[PDB]
């Protein structure tokens, strides 16, 4: 559906102007709406935490169709230099800043110590603060010729801890996706930092689901005190 | 009841009974105050409120036999023998018959079949347009008075890519006079509403009896020509 289409759709849902009480918005609130439900149905798809599809990021067909058009693919060779570690092999990365949640994560290492496996992709592990001292040392869960450390800190940043020298790093993340602008916004008001038309990026099966959750978002912002 | 019948009766429910009984009237003050009657008697009978059985134009067998006689089918001229300006940008005009007193009942032919057609309201008309789709339901159209002069001229609003071959109106035709006598004389021809001749009701036997009393009524009143009668007796004019 195109933003034409999200607006008229929205309208005919909420029977605006209808002979019976009803509510009329405008485009500006049916843009905060569809932006809301956007984000609040794509996080609850990725979490799986949806009791109507009760499927997380890529469990079924439909899911990954639905959030398809979020999956981006990063790659970095730059390392930020002047940062306190809890390791002295510890290198670290910036995050591409539209980073919603990192779903694929791989870390390709250039060592010399590595013979004849140079190169070797390493499998970037996320690991908690708890479970760090006791696998620096682990033998089969720590740093390894095939296998990264990897703990986030400050300043969307991602501190690589490995035994062999890091040369690249590779991600496939969510994206923030783009907000359902409807129509081009007065000067100041944005959505997501975009005052322009801005048209849903993800495929058109989830956009009638967007527009339910929408207009029941709406229904609650009008009678939450009624 | 012919128009000698409404005279004389006239007479004898005004003055002839009566005990002093008031100068006779003349038949240029009875033809006015019969007109006035009989259109004072439809436009009470027309809307329930304006009389005392809440009844209007089909409510009961006795309300449809009253306008039956005056009940008329006519159509609608378009309206491209001159320009004008019109409200909508997709809406036709058409010309009304000149003799039309109130539209009852209206139905346009189109390519795609008959339609009933609906007055809308302006608040009606502005909340109509305020949504997506701005057309008229399946089987009905749109429409609206536009700038009339000496004829209601309407604009039919019908579904896009549809064009009307016909625009029939049941209306109720507006009634003749009722003139006792030949209204002529050398000292200067008076009319009721533009004619000088006898003039018959044209409307059923079933009300003639109440348009004469209510003309006694109305004699009565102006008789009596204080403020009090005439404000109580105007408010059923309506």
């Amino acid at each position: 559906m195109t933003n034409k289409e999200f607006s008229d759709g929205f309208s005919t849902l909420l029977n605006s102007f209808g002979i019976t009480p009803n509510i009329t918005l405008d485009e500006y609130e049916k843009s905060t709406f569809l932006t809301n439900a956007q984000e609040q149905l794509i996080i609850d798809i990725y979490s799986g935490r949806n009791i109507i599809y009760g499927k997380s990021f890529e469990q079924t067909e439909e899911i990954r169709r639905y959030l398809s058009n979020l999956v981006e693919t990063y790659e970095t060779s730059t390392k930020v230099t002047g940062k306190l570690g809890l390791s002295k092999d510890s290198v670290f990365f910036e995050i591409p800043q539209d980073t919603w949640f990192i779903t694929y994560e791989v870390a390709f290492l250039k060592d010399s110590r590595l013979g004849c496996l140079d190169g070797i992709e390493a499998s970037v592990v996320p690991l908690p603060q708890d479970d760090l001292y006791r696998a620096k040392d682990n033998p089969f869960r720590g740093p390894s010729k095939d296998r990264v450390l990897r703990l986030d800190i400050k300043s969307d940043l991602a501190e690589l801890i490995s035994k062999y020298n890091v040369d690249k790093y590779l991600m496939r993340y969510i994206s923030q996706p783009t907000p359902i602008i409807l129509v081009d916004l007065p000067d100041g008001l944005s959505i997501n930092g975009v005052s322009t038309e801005s048209e849903c990026e993800l495929n058109p099966v989830v956009h009638r689901a967007i527009l339910e959750r929408a207009v029941q978002l709406a229904i609650i912002s009008k009678t939450q005190l009624t | 009841m012919n128009v000698n019948e409404f005279s004389n009766e006239f007479d004898v429910l005004y003055n002839n009974i009566m005990s002093n009984a008031a100068p006779g009237l003349n038949e240029y003050e009875k033809s006015v105050l019969l007109t006035k009657a009989q259109e004072e008697i439809v436009k009470n009978y027309f809307e329930p409120a304006g009389n005392k059985y809440g009844k209007g134009l089909d409510d009961s067998p006795k309300r449809q036999i009253d306008f039956s006689e005056l009940i008329k089918v006519g159509e609608g001229v378009l309206n491209t023998s001159a320009p004008t300006i019109t409200f909508d940008k997709r809406a036709k005009v058409y010309d009304l018959p000149a003799d039309l007193f109130l539209v009852i009942n209206e139905a346009v032919d189109t390519n795609a079949g008959t339609k009933q057609i609906v007055p809308i309201s302006y608040s009606d008309y502005t909340r109509l347009m305020s949504r997506p789709y701005k057309e008229p339901v399946k089987y009905q159209a749109w429409r609206i008075i536009t700038t009339s002069i000496n004829n209601i001229s309407v604009e039919l609003i019908v579904n896009s890519n549809e064009t009307i071959t016909d625009y029939k109106v049941r209306y109720i035709r507006r009634p003749a006079p009722i003139i006792t006598t030949n209204l002529s004389s050398e000292y200067g021809d008076v009319t009721i509403n533009g004619v000088s001749t006898v003039s018959e009701c044209e409307l059923n036997p079933i009300i003639h009896s109440e348009i004469l009393q209510r003309a006694v009524e109305l004699a009565k009143a102006a008789y009596q020509g204080d403020l009090q009668a005439s404000v109580e007796l105007g408010q059923r004019s309506e």
